[PDB]
């Protein structure tokens, strides 16, 4: 397995950021990439074994270290906005040999020149209508998170205190509703009887990742240390 | 002097190396092999000795393969209680595989390699830690000088060299992730009238071979801890 | 499994080219990327399921088709030198979610304005000297493949009929020695006694992939259908 | 006319779509579902019907889920021998899973396209006529055959667009030679039309587009005049 730490991170310009990667595959090679909408997956630095650190396509602005067989760290000593991206770790076969590599879950990293820009989301439940179309049903309940920044969020459905996956339609990726604000939607298509069952409890969870204890929160204003927000509702009459 | 001093146009120029100086820095960081009063437990090739040295800290190894310049060196220390100290590597460290049906091996899990760094234990110890001095010159200008401790009579050059470059790295940024603040450099080990030096910079190109570099230590060159004057000569970058 | 067809292909400018991909993972999603030394791995076109074709980072000049769950093809109707690259197919999880995807072996494609430019490599065995430095050994045996084009080659070492890896120091990628000619070297460091043992046999293999039965060869000149070239040697006296 | 005609500025402009026309094209290519005199073999939801229809050629499916606009339509055709014909999709074709379930291996989805078999067949193949105007200029016209008395608009829409794709490059991999286009189905005095171009954006949903056929709207093969109006690209 390939683990990445942390999974999300928002930092200020000029600060030092370190992303760690742990593997349990006992693989000699380890890699550090960065994915950007537009460009592809670019190699930053890679390793041949403990004590080895070779440079990839885009090494400028980053350092690395392979202290052991299981660890390969990426280091940003002077964080710049330009380093905002999703970082992927991997281990396994050779360079360019993707069929041999094992990727990690990716790390969302946003470099802001002011943490005061971080804001939690606004989650809400809705209900569409067939009258708005000449089609059929489309979707029953609708969840929408907006007004958050950066885009470090996860949306899930839980009916009756149990997470569901049937009939869930979430946006592939949060869209920017303004210069410093994101949006994200989802829909849950359930049976009219279930929805009309006043005993059923629906819930839409949204995981927003912001500042932590390690983050230098400029005091004064309330520290955006929010977490899981929920939009809950019950069944309505027939 | 015994070994002719490094002619200016003989030293590697760091700027000719374009391949991450981190591979060199790592060899001189706080980590290194060290064993006290130990005997070899096997041997891969006639020119090496496998020892049971466990990395109590990082846990990066369980066995250490010490390679020598010649079979004589191996046999000499084979089954002899010694002390081991040196800059090890992992990348191209191939050895044994599984004690076999023809191949004299063993080694179960975690392993590394190194060259030389062997000295007898008994009668080589000192009650008090000896303190050698290092004279570092940055363009002739002797701006820095510090001491290197040890407690062996016949200490290997590799041990002193490591101990010397180590300090330089942390205090003078001798080796950095990408490059170095110095164009050239060499460490001069002077005993009596005899003296030898080592090129501190990597070979030209875009890749650093740690295995080939450390190989300069396979001679297991020793030096008298009382008859040693260390001098480092570095050339700064003209920014 | 994710199979790519063909594995290697050299074509003329203006010609049509189609790369096929066959998966056996029953994955809804499939992708087509291109690896470039400098650029990373860029997505050209992807699919969400049968009959689905979405555009990636660089759709330009490429078409595609997902006729079934197992097939996803990349189509180059007007082949161009610019499309010279190694292409990778994948299937599995979401776009940008590499931990879920499964890649294929890759396909080398070169687009040249004249198939007659295709020439097999020249392989030879050499030996350096300590007199050639103030260092130590560097490497014992040396192999050099040159005068080949395109750069679809693989070099390997076989001591005594067995492929070795210990002490192999191959070039990261072939270099251009001229406008239409590639070079590629490798080094094999062995023991002095080993090399001096006249009983040992060394071999440098070079796998060149040129035209095939499917390729239209301009009748007249010999069709470069070569394959594996070797340079052999035996241990020399002490 | 019954349905108000599409005003010029009501039609989807193909240039506003930037996400591969191949997704539309695919729907009107040689492939489509067709079943004659069959009975539903299962049902997923109250508004659909699972039909055992094997993809004799391509072999992409064995079962076809036919979703309707309402429960009435489904119940009405549930366990009734009908004929099926329509443009299907796979992407968001979610259904059953395993026994209201059934269906083992290969499956596809569609909307409407259901018509009774008995008393709806014809000896000789009917031949409706399509009048396609390109900027008003009626340069093209062709016939669309069939042999059903009450033929669904979907079957005709597929049949009509199919001709256009192969002969007029109606839909191409990335876009189309036409800016706007709509097909008008006229019976007696009553008329209804469909927008042939995708909605604005960089992505096309085959499932939502096709859903316009869930009403299972039928047309009398003797009282039907089809007319296609297209506007060209001002190059």
């Amino acid at each position: 397995a390939v683990t990445q730490s942390p999974r999300n991170k928002v930092a200020v310009t000029g600060g030092k950021v370190t992303l760690s990667c742990q593997q349990t595959n006992n693989h000699n090679n380890m890699y550090w990439y960065r994915q950007d909408t537009g460009h592809g997956l670019r190699l930053i630095h890679y390793s041949y074994g403990a004590g080895s650190t070779e440079k990839g396509d885009i090494p400028d602005g980053y350092k690395a270290s392979r202290p052991s067989q299981e660890q390969f760290s990426l280091i940003l000593e002077l964080a710049t906005p330009s380093q905002t991206s999703v970082y992927f770790c991997a281990s396994g076969g050779g360079r360019g040999s993707y069929a041999e590599q094992f990727f990690g879950p990716g790390t969302r990293l946003t470099v802001l020149e002011d943490l005061r820009q971080v804001t939690p989301p606004k989650v809400s439940l809705f209900e569409p209508s067939k009258a708005e179309i000449a089609n059929k049903q489309k979707a029953t309940l609708v969840c929408l998170a907006r007004g958050f920044f950066p885009d470090h969020v996860e949306l899930s459905w839980w009916v009756n205190g149990k997470e569901v996956h049937s009939g869930v339609s979430t946006d592939p990726q949060a869209y920017k509703e303004s210069n410093y604000s994101y949006c994200l939607s989802s829909r849950l298509r359930v049976s009219a009887t279930f929805w009309h069952n006043p005993r059923n409890h629906f819930r839409c969870q949204v995981q927003f990742h912001g500042l932590s204890e390690e983050d230098k929160w400029p005091e004064g204003s309330p520290k955006p240390v929010t977490q899981n927000i929920s939009a809950e509702a019950w069944g309505r009459a027939d | 002097e015994s070994q002719p001093d490094p002619k200016p146009d003989e030293l590697h120029k760091s700027s000719k190396f374009t391949g991450l100086m981190e591979n060199m820095k790592v060899l001189y960081d706080d980590n290194h092999v060290s064993a006290i009063n130990v005997k070899s437990i096997d041997q891969f090739l006639y020119f090496d000795l496998i020892y049971s040295i466990k990395d109590t800290k990082l846990g990066n190894y369980d066995n250490v393969r010490v390679e020598f310049k010649n079979k004589d060196l191996a046999d000499k220390y084979k089954d002899k209680y010694v002390d081991v100290f040196g800059a090890n590597y992992y990348y191209q460290c191939y050895f044994s595989k599984k004690t076999n049906d023809i191949n004299s091996h063993q080694t179960d899990k975690r392993k590394t390699c190194m060259y030389g760094g062997v000295t007898e234990h008994n009668g080589n110890q000192l009650d008090k830690y000896r303190s050698i001095t290092v004279r570092v010159f940055e363009d002739g200008k002797n701006l820095l000088s510090f001491d290197v401790q040890t407690n062996k009579k016949k200490v290997t050059a590799q041990e002193l060299d490591y101990l010397t470059r180590h300090y330089l790295v942390k205090n003078k940024k001798l080796y950095e992730f990408n490059n170095s603040p110095y164009e050239t450099g060499y460490i001069k080990f002077i005993e009596n009238e005899n003296s030898f030096w080592y090129d501190m910079m990597p070979a030209p190109g875009d890749k650093f071979d740690q295995s080939k570099y450390l190989m300069m230590y396979n001679d297991n060159k020793m030096v008298d801890s009382k008859d040693v004057k260390i001098e480092v000569y570095l050339t700064t970058k003209k920014k």
